[PDB]
């Protein structure tokens, strides 16, 4: 059963998603962002000492 | 309160059809129908 | 045979699929416990038992 949602990028925020299949009882998910990391791409130019 | 000739009496004095005795279904509230003694 | 009075019909879920995708619940008032012959009087819906 395909589904889609949008959740905030805030650390520790207890996001809850609701899935409502027409033939089954509703379900609730809990997703939490414990930790993020932004990785840039680097090119070395020179070294100074 | 004796049940009919085609009815079975649970130990709670309730009457259920004989065809429901030992059918693997707990028809009686006290499972008298599925009791081991009655089913043998 | 048990005497059935005040019989109402409600549907929990419906999904017109190839398999038996419909759950039906009946509320009634009776005097004894027995067996009834359940039938549907249209070919739009086919019962299972
Ligand atoms: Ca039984």
């Amino acid at each position: 059963y395909e589904h889609s949602t949008v959740m905030p990028n805030v650390v520790g925020f207890p996001y809850k998603a609701h899935i409502e299949r027409p033939g089954y009882s509703p379900l609730t998910l809990q997703m939490q962002v414990v930790e993020t990391s932004l990785e840039p791409t680097l090119n070395l130019e020179y070294i100074t000492c | 309160p004796t049940c009919g000739a085609h009815e079975f009496q649970c130990s709670t004095s309730s009457c259920i059809p004989i065809s429901w005795v030992c059918d693997d279904d707990a028809d009686c509230s006290d499972q008298s129908d599925e009791s081991l003694e009655q089913c043998g | 045979a048990p005497t059935i009075i005040d019989l109402t019909c409600t549907v929990a879920t419906c999904t017109h699929s190839s398999d038996f995708g419909g759950v039906l619940t009946l509320t009634y008032k009776t005097d004894k416990n027995g067996d009834c012959s359940v039938h549907s009087h249209s070919n739009v819906a086919t019962l299972q038992e």
